[PDB]
RNA sequence: UUGAUGUCACGGAACCUUUGUUGUCUUCGACAUGGGUA
């Protein structure tokens, strides 16, 4: 016991001698601190045996008289816990008790280090919360370099407290603060003062040579051992020093060496270096860039969780578009350009609150094969942030299809917005086609384009439409003409051959655009009189099948604003009071045909979190996701007003969202039929009428839209344009 | 030529503004200096020093004066007389010129391209915009330009937070300066023209400038046409010279307190017997003469340089007093500075939209009442005495901030749509509901015109383990009163119908009284309620209301808002669809039947009355009046039920109560809230159902030795009182979540905690351990029935065994009235006594029912009046709203003296210090004590022990926490916290004060109130023959103290303590019924040093409780037994024991247990196994040297029938004897020799004549 | 004390976590004085 310890100390004690009198210190500060904290050894209730002479003792110690070295034992005995909880909490008790002490003026070299690294520590240790980094860091950093500042202001070369400063410094930098001011001349003191072998030293003696010129480091840092545990950090450094030694077949060989070993989560600052790396030899004209950052794009993409079929969840990385955008221009291929595109779609990223909160609903759900998962992906990013600092290291894939799969009579174009070409001058846009009855080697084709214009009308039609609802035709109209225009090599009959249907796999913004509805610029032609068209999430969704075999219709109604009159009272059976059990019961019924007419409602936050507003319940995404025995295969739903109310406004160009479209694409549904907008109830009505008295969709929707552009093309009404637009077709059957 | 134009512009509320910055930092790249360019500027004389003055640009008016224009233009589609506006200008080639850029969507009302770059003649809003300088806006600065020393001396700066919703903690803020309206309410420019701009074009700048609402972040209209240190210093010294320096805090807290009123200096408390002789008022001149001279001079005799003086002593006493600790310093304010500003992009699209003509403008006018205290958090980093502050304005008067407002709206608005926003500052503008909802509403800055000081509340921390407070946790809060008034207006403008329905159902929800409007929330701070409501709509897209509304500036001074409120309507409009408040309201009633107090030592010590211990009181707003009313804090009322809830609740086999909490998520962390969530239950102040005045109850400690009153501070508390037939009543509620309420694991929670408080296992208020604040019963109401579902044998006990106490009572020789019993040599200590933090496995958790029955006259007297019965005093017998009582202190007492002697434990209370009588440092302190002796006594030299009373003694039967009796002073150690390890044994605890408690460590035993269940027998018929209910007077005879010497003959290191006073059994209280002598047999005569009492007789009956925890089977055997002794024994309670007063013997008649949290069982068929366990626990500490034991019963065996002992303490000499008994005198050279005083005195039931 | 064809800062709640608690019968009999004596 604490008690026990302290009559120990003063049973054997010498005013002469230090030892005696640094475990004693050590031990009243120890009992004082367990006085402090409301701990179990408080119920001790025994005093100090031999009185008088315990008393002398200690009132000549407290007449005579370290902090310092105590408060440094407890860091390094915090620096080798398991739990980064328990390395927090350790670290705000000392940080705690050792404001007081360090803001006296006397205060001791030994005992601001241990402050200054203190406070470093907790800066590293702080958590994300939103779309940019905590100010709290940022201060905590600030606090360590104001600590060595004052410490460097009376003593010169300290070794210790010059390598934090540098590594505060460093770290502001890698954050989105700029540098100090005299980090050159502090880089400048510490390269004079001699040379360190640590990985974490290695970065600032790398930045010291590749700022002034001075490759004298660079045998030493190459002559290192590999006897340690991050190896990729070794191979890294190395490539780089060898890339400064001109040994580019070094470099290339440490390049795989390193990519080939990497860790999982990407809070660790190695994918960070790595992609720096790699910007910087592209922009040092070196051409072996292109051969790193495809292999590091090949070994990133494998990294998701796969929750239903055909969706799959990732954890929210800053860079990985950077690094998309550079796979993507250092691929030659056309094809492999296109798998590169499409590694991107249909794929959600989250954050630590937006998984937390998924757990949390798995739990109430009682899915265990999915909240061990969520778990051990949650507590290793978490435990991965301080790796570098604390030396350590802790430890799928999916099928490809063909692209010969589609038929013979099909067109296929993907899309891509490259940001980083965009922001560096050129066209960030990219079309690419394919053609199943033409030669082998001529069968894709590259076509570039720009976006700026195109994003700035969109912008523009979507806030009239969020402020005045219909009074936005002519925006419409605008936006129209601007996608012709902006995309000209749809309507030249040498690229798109007549009498073949498109099928759309747009990326970014462009899901929420009308392509077959362009206008070409009073002779006004529409897209849709030449081709028809399909649209899909991603070409990795495609899986064609048959249609069901059992006719029975089923309409799941909560609109009491409009009655629909064929629909109604026709052929299919009506369900107005549709309630979420008997939705249930309708999607393991598995019928021919289904409708669903109901509100919604987003959410920005959680994509999961979307609402179907039934009777007295609010049914989620995800709890439609996660239903038992579902029968929906090769069967056609159309949809009602949901779809489009529960997408979110857009933010980024390169955005992309969830709904019920791609929940029913998780069912292997048959067909989807939705608007892009507010549709309304009399044309929904007409034109799901016509789709159910008839079969083929495709042809319905063309059909449809003839006869209505016919009657719109008689007037030139943008307002009766503005009711046509919004309809169209997801999936692909047999 | 050029024509000028003056401007003037008077703000209606405080306008912020920006902090200095030198001319290199003045660029687009400094996110400071980019945030502040909203706001106003401050300009240095000169670089070096701050002296100066603030000023406006003219940029800002003229950004201001263009927004207003372009409103002003879509509403009237683009026209002004007779020229229509093409729709401006606002690109530019090099952007990077620009210091600033546009984020906004430009309005829209035509289609027509711009202007051509080069033309003879441009549109008016061409003109305006200046493409052709034509309009000159100036710089707008004070009348006269007047220099202050610095922004601090007409402004302060405050810090403001961005609180993230779904955790409901802040990460981040930034800070501004703000300068009051009413000190510096208007500024003046120019405006030039270039004389020959178009009518036209004049016109629009007027209308715009009329049509402009706000500026600098307030509204605006615009026209065109040193004693302190000296005394700190002398109490200071005063402290340090009287050697009094522990006080200094206490001493400041009292003297901060008092700048309340001056008139508290006049009614300072004072001592007991009611001279000036105050522990702390009196130290010194002396602290209350320099008090009164203060208060007394004319300077000061103003209210507000008496408070301004008062908070002054209190800091630099709060100062001087800091610096004395000699151990760890820690510091709870830490890790807080997020310092955040946004940062606006410059590569942001240009849009255009068009909202529509139709504009309409809804007022809405009332009032918002405080119905519990509120706290607006604002520290000043310059006073450091208190913790957490409030905000006031310079003139001392709460205010109601816009910003708290506003945010409080926002959460409302984002609770009511069930959709949080995740917008980030910079970019362009958010396009959800809740801030298109926002943007277009416009609130004002309220103020009170109560200003009165605030009130403020300590706080501690509970350790769960030793049941104590934690070491070095305590901390203060000021509180703003309740029953404040401030006055509250809203404005809406959008292109509505009327206003939206979500702000009619927050509106709604504010009406009903669920305005949780401020901070600290989990103690039910901060609720309002919205009453006296007004509303109408104005429609701006009208010609004739949109010229009114231009002419009159849209009424926003008060000489156009005495109008608008004429105008306006009463009510409110009822949404469409209503959707229901999120939180739901519980009532609490409790009952009480016994007394009830909430300690407060800071008004313990200002109040009048000299009680050591006194009630809450909190303060209600009555107008501009205060009116102090008894509560319950909110605060102690959540620890109780957190506390009660953790206790009974395990995570992986651990309790909760053990668990840091700290990044934790346990149930405890979920309901009740941690430092990174928010919680989900609210707890109010609860008032009880009367207006009940406190009483005063007054004890004293007992030594075990002597018998007399130990040399202790005679202490006194001021409880409410309370009784069986008139309990307390208390009554209040708390608020829940929704949520919480739809779960059931915490429903189950709640609900199994508030059954154990009911079923009285958590007493409320301290001094729980002598019977107060016992909780009779508990309900709630208001929840559906889904927590109040679990709140929701008898076989005759074993009689008492025959005793075998054996004693010879001669008929023909006197005995003497009290001996000693001897204890043994061996005390069975532990270090680790167990703990408080769960109900133990293999202890008993119970209560047990008594029925205490009197055999001789008891007197119990009430010392509230000491002069009854008409110099000689009388009292009365302890009652209390008209009933007879006993309080539980006695009882108590009475109890543990036995089980103490049969457990064989330390002497519990003694007095160690005392030095008994008959060059180096011994003979000078020696002569020192001597004179006191000499100069102070009631009635060759003294011969003066070397040693201390304390030494005299066996050191292991010492009291375990006792006093320093060694050589040395241990004065030299009070700063450093190794002192109290010098105190304490070095072994442990003994079994008494493991069971009873101490000063460190926490009881395991409560005892009640006793209650007679009949109509009183009085020994002598009262004055009325009428009324049974008061009895009549009888006189004693004198009581004097004891003598310690008596025991002790010698100075000889032989002589020791022999062990512990106890009185036997007589009936000499015969002769004290007569006026005769116990002893001489003449008549006692009055005088003023005897007392009159009243006393009962035999026969009557009472009845109390006791409750136990954690008690292992011995501990519950041996005290069963020290209750119920045997069959023949008795106890002694009440005075006059020495004459035979006060026999009584008590009872068991039930036992209960707790299994679990909802059986309990009966456990009368258990007590011999008990008994017998405890026995056995006895033989293996002494296997056969129990002689103590046989010699206390010989001591309690009560006289039977057909025996008369003679009992009375000799005289001090023969000739003073009609029975020619031995005395004193002759005693002593007798058989009570020297040599020899102390084998008699130990030997029960020996005579002496 | 501003600079002009471009300022949503009424674009941000000082917010969140801690029982003034613990220990005490309003109790009661031996002297007091300096020398006395020599
Ligand atoms: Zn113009
Ligand atoms: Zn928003
Ligand atoms: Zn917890
Ligand atoms: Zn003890």
């Amino acid at each position: 016991n604490p008690i026990r310890d302290i009559q120990d100390r003063l049973k054997t004690a010498k005013f002469d001698n230090k030892d005696d009198m640094m475990n004693l210190a050590s031990s009243l500060y120890k009992y004082e601190k367990q006085l402090m904290d409301s701990s179990e050894a408080t119920l001790c209730q025994q005093g100090l045996s031999n009185r008088p002479n315990s008393f002398s003792q200690l009132s000549q110690f407290r007449d005579s008289d370290q902090t310092g070295k105590f408060w440094q034992n407890e860091y390094e005995a915090c620096k080798n816990f398991q739990t980064h909880k328990e390395r927090r909490e350790t670290l705000e008790q000392i940080i705690r008790f050792l404001q007081n002490g360090a803001e006296e003026k006397d205060a001791d070299d030994l005992l601001l280090k241990t402050l200054a690294r203190a406070y470093f520590h907790r800066g590293l240790l702080y958590r994300p919360k939103g779309f940019s980094v905590p100010a709290r860091k940022v201060e905590a950093m600030k606090k360590a370099i104001a600590y060595c500042e004052i410490i460097l202001d009376k003593n010169e070369e300290e070794s210790e407290a010059l390598r934090i400063w540098l590594y505060a410094a460093m770290e502001l930098r890698r954050c989105g603060e700029e540098y100090p001011e005299n980090f050159a001349e502090k880089l400048f003191y510490l390269a004079n003062d001699g040379f360190i072998s640590e990985l974490y030293d290695i970065r600032l003696f790398l930045e010291y040579t590749e700022r002034e010129e001075d490759n004298n480091f660079l045998d030493m840092i190459l002559q290192e051992n590999q006897d340690r545990e991050r190896l990729f950090e070794l191979c890294l450094y190395k490539a780089r020093a060898c890339f400064h030694l001109n040994q580019l077949n070094d470099v290339r060989i440490y390049g795989e060496s390193a990519i080939d070993n990497a860790p999982g989560a990407f809070a660790d600052p190695f994918w960070d270096e790595l992609v720096e790396f790699i910007r910087m030899l592209r922009n040092k004209k070196s051409e072996l860039w292109k051969e790193i950052a495809i292999k590091a794009w090949d070994k990133c993409r494998e990294k998701e969780m796969k929750v239903g079929n055909n969706i799959y969840l990732s954890w929210y990385w800053a860079r990985q578009r950077e690094l998309y955008d550079l796979a993507f221009m250092a691929q030659d291929g056309i094809e492999k350009k296109t798998r590169i595109a499409d590694s991107l779609k249909s794929r959600t990223t989250l954050r630590i609150q937006e998984l937390n909160e998924l757990r949390k609903d798995a739990h109430r759900k009682q899915n265990r094969r999915l909240e061990d998962k969520l778990d051990r992906i949650i507590e290793q990013e978490n435990e991965a942030r301080d790796g570098a600092y604390l030396r350590r290291n802790p430890p799928g894939k999916r099928e490809e299809i063909p692209f010969a799969r589609l038929p013979q009579n099909w067109i296929a174009v993907h899309f891509y917005l490259n940001e980083l070409e965009s922001h560096e001058g050129g066209k960030g846009g990219h079309a690419l086609i394919y053609d199943p009855q033409k030669a082998e080697k001529d069968q894709w084709q590259d076509k570039s384009f720009d976006y700026k214009e195109l994003h700035r009308k969109f912008l523009e039609w979507q806030e009239n439409y969020i402020l005045n609802e219909e009074g936005s035709a002519d925006f419409l109209v605008t936006l129209c003409r601007e996608i012709e225009k902006a995309m000209p090599f749809l309507f030249k009959s040498e690229v798109i051959p007549e009498d073949r249907p498109v099928l759309w796999i747009p990326h970014g913004f462009l899901h929420r655009l009308p392509l077959h509805a362009a206008m070409k610029s009073s002779n006004i032609e529409i897209f849709w009189e030449r081709h028809a068209s399909r649209y899909l999430p991603a070409w990795h969704l495609f899986d064609p099948a048959p249609y069901s075999r059992e006719e029975s219709s089923t309409l799941l109604k909560n609109f009491e604003e409009y009655d629909f009159q064929n629909l109604e009272n026709g052929e299919i059976e009506v369900y107005a009071p549709s309630s979420p059990k008997k939705v249930k019961e309708a999607i393991r019924e598995n019928p021919a045909i289904l409708l669903l007419l109901c509100h919604g409602e987003a959410d920005m936050t959680n994509p999961f979190r979307s609402c179907l507003k039934l009777k007295n319940k609010d049914m989620t995404i995800f709890d439609l996701l996660t239903v038992e025995d579902v029968r929906l295969s090769g069967s056609r739903i159309l949809l009602g007003a949901c779809e489009s109310d529960m997408v979110p406004p857009l933010e980024f160009s390169v955005d992309e969202h969830l709904s019920v479209s791609g929940a029913f694409l998780s069912h292997k549904a048959g067909e989807i039929v939705a608007g892009l907008w507010t549709v309304d109830s009399e044309k929904v009505d007409e034109c799901y009428s016509y789709l159910v008295e008839e079969k083929d969709f495709l042809r319905n929707l063309q059909e449809w839209q003839m006869a209505e552009t016919e009657n719109f093309r008689s007037e030139n009404d943008s307002s009766l344009f503005y009711k046509i637009a919004p309809f169209r077709i997801i999936g692909f059957p047999a | 030529m050029t024509t000028t134009m003056k401007i003037s512009i008077e703000f209606l509320e405080p306008f912020r503004m920006t902090k200095w910055q030198e001319s290199t930092r003045r660029n687009k790249n400094n996110k400071e200096f980019v945030r502040g360019q909203a706001f106003a500027r401050w300009h240095r004389n000169k670089k070096d020093n701050t002296k100066g003055r603030p000023y406006i640009t003219g940029t800002l008016l003229r950004s201001a004066v263009i927004r207003s224009a372009e409103n002003l233009l879509t509403l009237s589609d683009g026209k002004i007389s007779e020229k229509t506006c093409c729709p401006g200008k606002f690109d530019t080639e090099d952007k990077d010129r620009l210091l600033q850029l546009r984020q906004r969507s430009t309005l829209r009302w035509t289609d027509k391209n711009p202007c051509p770059d080069n033309a003879e003649t441009y549109c008016p809003f061409c003109e305006l915009l200046g493409r052709s300088f034509r309009i000159h806006f100036g710089n707008l600065s004070l009348p006269g330009k007047p220099d202050f020393d610095g922004p601090k001396a007409i402004g302060s700066q405050r810090v403001l937070n961005r609180v993230d919703f779904k955790s409901g903690k802040a990460h981040d803020f930034f800070k501004a300066y703000e300068v009051d309206h009413t000190r510096f309410p208007r500024f003046e420019g120019e405006i030039t023209i270039d004389n020959k701009v178009s009518a036209e074009a004049r016109k629009l700048l007027c209308d715009s400038l009329k049509f402009t609402d706000r500026l600098c972040g307030a509204l605006c209209v615009i026209r065109f046409d040193n004693l302190a240190e000296k005394t700190a210093e002398q109490i200071i010294s005063i402290l340090d010279d009287n050697k009094k320096t522990e006080y200094t805090r206490l001493l400041a807290d009292a003297i901060r307190s008092l700048r309340r009123s001056s008139k508290l200096v006049a009614g300072l408390p004072k001592d007991h017997d009611g001279k000036d002789d105050h522990y702390l008022w009196d130290i010194g001149v002396t602290i209350r003469q320099i008090l009164t001279t203060s208060a007394d001079t004319k300077e000061l005799k103003n209210a507000g340089k008496w408070r301004e003086f008062c908070e002054k002593l209190g800091e630099a006493l709060y100062l001087k007093s800091k610096d004395m600790s000699g151990g760890l310093k820690i510091t709870r304010r830490i890790l807080g500075d997020a310092e955040f500003h946004g940062k606006p992009d410059r590569l942001e699209k240009s849009r255009s939209v068009s909202i529509g003509s139709v504009l309409k403008e809804t007022v809405v006018c009332g009032e918002l009442v405080a119905k519990t205290p509120f706290f607006f958090g604002a520290i000043d980093e310059d006073a450091k005495q208190t913790d957490l502050q409030v905000l006031l304005t310079p003139d001392n008067k709460y205010r109601l901030p816009r910003s708290a407002v506003r945010g409080i709206l926002r959460r409302d608005l984002q609770t009511y749509f069930d959709s949080p926003c995740n917008a980030e500052l910079g970019g362009r503008p958010c396009m959800c509901k809740t801030c298109r909802i926002m943007r277009g509403i416009t609130v004002m800055d309220a103020r009170s015109e109560y200003n009165a000081p605030p009130e403020i509340r300590h706080r501690t921390r509970i350790n769960p383990f030793t049941g104590t407070v934690a070491e070095g946790a305590l901390f203060n809060m000021e509180v703003a009163p309740e029953g404040i008034v401030f006055p509250f207006q809203l404005r809406y403008r959008g292109s509505e119908d009327g206003l939206p329905d979500a702000l009619k159902t927050v509106l709604k929800w504010w009406a009903e009284g669920q305005a949780f409007m401020s901070g600290a929330a989990s103690t039910g701070k901060g609720r309002f309620r919205m009453e006296n409501a007004k509303y109408e709509t104005l429609d701006l897209s009208d010609e004739n209301q949109r010229n009114d509304y231009l002419k009159n500036w849209g009424w926003r001074d008060e000489k156009g808002l005495e109008e608008l409120k004429k105008r306006l309507n009463s009510g409110l409009p009822e949404p469409g669809n209503y959707r229901d408040p999120k939180w739901h309201e519980i009532n609490v009633s409790i009952e009480m039947a016994s007394p009830f107090i909430n300690g407060d030592p800071i008004r313990a010590a200002v109040d009048k009355r000299g009680t050591d211990v006194v009630t809450f009181v909190k303060y209600k707003a009555e107008g501009e009046e205060a009116k102090p009313v008894c509560a319950y804090k909110a605060e102690s009322f959540r620890g109780v039920i957190r506390s009660a809830v953790a206790r009974i609740h395990m995570e992986d086999g651990v309790p909760l109560t053990e668990l840091t909490h700290s990044d934790c998520e346990c149930l405890l962390c979920q309901i009740f809230g941690s430092e990174y969530e928010a919680g989900k239950i609210r707890f109010e102040d609860l008032v009880f159902e009367s207006d009940p005045e406190p009483v005063t109850f007054d004890h004293v400690a007992i030594d075990r030795f002597t018998g007399g009153a130990a040399d202790k501070k005679k202490f006194d508390d001021s409880p409410l009182p309370g009784s069986p037939a008139r309990p307390l009543m208390l009554k209040g509620s708390f608020w829940i979540r929704r949520d919480v309420l739809e779960d059931e694991e915490y429903c189950k929670a709640l609900g199994k905690a508030l059954a154990d408080v009911n079923n009285g296992l958590y007493p409320l208020g301290g001094k729980s351990a002598i019977g107060y604040g016992q909780v009779k019963s508990l309900g709630i109401k208001g929840d559906d029935k889904r927590i109040s579902r679990l709140m929701n044998t008898d076989v005759a006990v074993p009689e008492k065994p025959k005793t075998d106490a054996e004693v010879r009572i001669e008929a023909e020789k006197v005995y003497y009235p009290h001996y000693f019993v001897e204890p043994h040599k061996k005390v069975e200590r532990e270090e680790k006594p167990c703990g408080h933090q769960k109900f133990h496995e293999g202890r008993l958790t119970g209560k047990i029912r008594c029925k205490l029955i009197t055999k001789t006259p008891l007197i119990v007297p009430d010392t509230s009046n000491d002069d009854f019965f008409r110099y000689h005093k009388s009292y009365a017998f302890f009652r209390l709203h008209k009933q007879i009582m006993i309080p539980g202190s006695e009882l108590r007492g009475m109890v543990s003296s036995v089980y103490e002697t049969v457990t064989n434990s330390c002497f519990r209370i003694f007095d160690e210090t005392k030095r008994l009588s008959w060059i180096p440092e011994k003979a000078r302190i020696k002569y020192k004590e001597l004179l006191r002796v000499y100069n102070n006594n009631p009635q060759i030299s003294r011969t003066v022990d070397d040693r201390m009373i304390g030494k005299r003694m066996s050191a292991d039967l010492r009291p375990c926490h006792g006093d320093w009796v060694e050589d040395g002073d241990l004065s030299a150690l009070n700063a450093y916290p190794e002192k109290r390890l010098l105190l304490r044994h070095p072994k442990g605890l003994c079994p008494a004060c493991r069971l009873f408690g101490t000063g460190s460590y926490k009881g395991r035993v409560r005892f009640g109130f006793a209650s007679l269940e009949n109509d009183p027998e009085w020994l002598i018929p009262g004055k009325n023959p009428g009324d049974p209910f008061h009895g009549g007077p009888v006189m004693l005879s004198l009581l004097e103290r004891p003598r310690p010497t008596w025991s002790i003959p010698g100075s000889d290191n032989k002589f020791k303590v022999p062990g512990r006073k106890f009185y036997v059994h007589h009936h000499a209280w015969k002769t004290i019924k007569d006026g005769n002598h116990p002893t001489t047999g003449k008549a006692i005569e009055q005088s003023p040093n005897n007392r009159t009492v009243e006393a009962l007789a035999g026969g009557n009956s009472f009845s109390f409780e006791i409750a136990f925890e954690n008690l292992k089977e011995w501990e519950l055997g041996l005290l069963i037994h020290s209750l119920q002794l045997e069959k023949g024994l008795a106890h002694k309670l009440g005075m006059a024991k020495s004459m035979g007063f006060g026999s009584v013997e008590i009872d068991v008649e039930s036992v209960r247990l707790r299994k679990d949290w909802k059986q309990w069982r009966n456990g009368n068929s258990e007590i011999p196994n008990w008994l017998g366990k405890g026995f056995a626990k006895l033989k293996e500490w002494f296997r056969d040297e129990l002689d103590f034991i046989e010699n206390l019963k010989k001591l309690l065996w009560f006289p039977e029938g057909d025996q008369a002992p003679r009992v009375c303490y000799p005289m001090l000499r023969k000739k003073d004897d009609p029975n020619g008994n031995s005395g004193y005198e002759e005693l002593k050279d007798g058989e009570f020799k020297k040599e020899d005083r102390q084998k008699k005195l130990t030997t029960p039931w020996t005579p002496w004549a």
